[PDB]
Formats: structure tokens, C-alpha cells, sequence
């Protein structure tokens, strides 16, 4: 009499190794600095 | 006549039936890679 | 008095990017700047045929490129010559391809393009992974059907 | 003795015909050209 | 407007691929039901205990 854990167990899983979607934070950007905007007031 | 299983029929003749074999060699090829060319980049407004 | 040339040059540098994965497309390019989450497009032809006429920048672009590649030389080398492109929005792109060394206010649409490309890449990759896994299960199912057909092939033929 | 290719082989597959999001380019657009902006005058 | 256009294109593509996948999986599901029916012809008790 022995434990069932000692007996090797085989498994048949075709591993559906997925890959989820990471989350990015969209940094707000701009082209022309406010200093240049003032310099363009002329 | 082999339209469907609904109609009663008897089909046991075997004289010159077409021959077929099971193929056990097909497999899924592994995915390729990507060069992913890159370098230094500058922008100009 | 002073000539228009050598006095004012209508282009000024905005940002620099050491890492940018140029990816081709059907009829255009795609340059990615993950630092500000943007992507730029350009026609496949290097339309900047005569960037030499913009003779001002010739000086400093050499200097900036030298500084950047000096910083980056610990892991990368130049795998070709540099070119220039003119995007649709109006900006100008200077590209110096590099290979890693072997150890042995109208800018929103750019962000939109970046997000769309990211989603497309992710979806296509997961589709490919799922397709490969299903194909492997399909070969397994074909093996199972072949094993089961050893008893009575007529039933298998009528089922298929 | 004959070649193995002569014997017909059945294909008991379930075709996973798929489609890949395609890739499109977003042309930058605008509403009022520069000329009308000049027309602003006062 | 451009945002709406991109979102609509993505939603359409995703829904279409989901529909195609569902149809293919249903076809394979009918095939698996037929296979289970064929396998149950020997020992139906095992099939019933598994289901």
C-alpha cells in the first residue's frame, strides 16, 4: 500500500499559451513651445 | 444512390472501390521571425 | 546687407530618438518613437533627393549623429548609410540605420496610428499563436481519427 | 511495387481560414485652409 | 471622426474573425459529437460517466 502521488501521471494539454494586451499611457505631446508662440506674436 | 441516410438501402458490394491511406506526416511548422530593422532617428519641424 | 542663404534656415530640430523600429508596409514606411508614443509614415521612395540644398543643417546633423552614435556604440554599429524622408504632415525625418553588435499642433493622428499599429500587431500575433495551437490539436485529432478507424472504417467514412 | 504518391490520401481537416486585421495609413486632415485664416483680417 | 473610423474598422474586423472562428468551432463541434457517438457504440457507460 502506497500513496497515489508517487505514481507518475501524464497529461495531454495542447498548451494554449496565450498573450494578453499590455496597457500603455499616452503621454500628451505638442509641437511648438509657448515661448516660440510668444516669439511668433510679431 | 447515396443522397441521404433517410432512404432505406443495402450497400455491401466491394469489387473496385477507390483506395485511400491515412497520412501521419503533416505537422504545424514553427513561426518565422522578424528582422525589426532599427536605428537612430531625428525629426525636423 | 546679408543673403537669404546662410542667414535663416526654415528647419529646426525638435526631438531625437536612438531607438526606432522602422517597419515596412504595402506602399509606405513606419517609424516608431515609443518615448512619446508616436508613429510616422513616409512614401517608400526617399523623396528627399536633394537634402544637400538644405546646406545649413549639413553641419550640425553630422555633430548630433556623431554624439548619438558615440553614446550608442557600446551596443550598436552603423549597418548602412543615412537617408531622409518627407512625411505627409510636413515634418522631415533623418534616418541612420544601425545594427546591434553581436555579443559573440496637428500631431494627434500620429498617436492614433501608433495605437492602431500596436493593436494590429497584438491581434495578429495572438491569432497566429492560436492558429498554431489549433493546428497541433488538429494533427492530434487526425491521429485519433486514424486510431479509431482501425475497428470499422465504414462508420468513420460515413461520419466524415 | 509502386510509389507511395500513387495511392490517394484523404484530408480530414477542419480548415481554419482566418483574416488578419490589415494595415491602413491615417492621412492628416484639416478643416479651414490658410487662405480663409488670412481672410480673418480684423 | 478619425478615432471613430479606426474604432469601427477594428470592431468590424474583430467581430468578423470571431464569427468565422465560431462557425469553424461549431463545425468541429458537430464532428466531435459524431466521434463521441461512434465511440459510445462500444462502452456507453464510460461515455455517460464522462459527460
Amino acid at each position: 500500500t502506497i500513496n497515489t502521488t508517487d505514481i507518475s501521471t501524464l497529461n495531454t494539454f495542447i498548451a494554449l499559451n496565450l498573450s494578453f494586451i499590455q496597457n500603455i499611457d499616452f503621454k500628451a505631446i505638442e509641437l511648438y513651445s509657448s515661448a516660440e508662440k510668444r516669439l511668433a506674436s510679431s | 444512390k447515396s443522397v441521404d441516410f433517410y432512404q432505406f438501402r443495402v450497400c455491401s458490394a466491394s469489387i473496385t472501390g477507390e483506395l485511400f491511406r491515412f497520412n501521419l506526416e503533416q505537422t504545424c511548422p514553427d513561426t518565422k521571425d522578424k528582422y525589426h530593422q532599427e536605428g537612430i532617428l531625428l525629426v525636423y519641424k | 546687407s546679408e543673403s537669404k542663404t546662410t542667414a535663416v534656415c526654415p528647419l529646426a530640430l525638435w526631438k531625437t530618438f536612438p531607438r526606432s523600429i522602422q517597419t515596412t508596409h504595402e506602399d509606405s514606411f513606419h517609424f516608431v518613437a515609443n518615448e512619446i508614443t508616436a508613429t510616422f509614415t513616409a512614401p517608400l521612395t526617399p523623396v528627399a533627393n536633394f537634402t544637400d540644398t538644405y546646406s545649413c543643417l549639413t553641419s550640425d546633423i553630422n555633430t548630433t549623429l556623431n554624439a548619438s552614435k558615440a553614446k550608442l556604440a557600446s551596443t550598436h554599429v552603423p549597418n548602412g548609410t543615412v537617408q531622409y524622408f518627407h512625411t505627409t504632415g510636413g515634418l522631415y525625418l533623418v534616418w541612420q540605420p544601425m545594427s546591434a553588435i553581436n555579443l559573440t499642433d496637428n500631431l494627434s493622428y500620429t498617436q492614433l496610428q501608433f495605437a492602431y499599429d500596436k493593436l494590429r500587431d497584438g491581434i495578429n500575433q495572438v491569432l497566429e499563436e492560436l492558429s498554431r495551437a489549433w493546428c497541433r490539436e488538429q494533427v492530434r485529432d487526425n491521429l485519433m481519427w486514424y486510431e479509431l478507424s482501425k475497428i470499422n472504417p465504414t462508420s468513420v467514412m460515413t461520419a466524415i
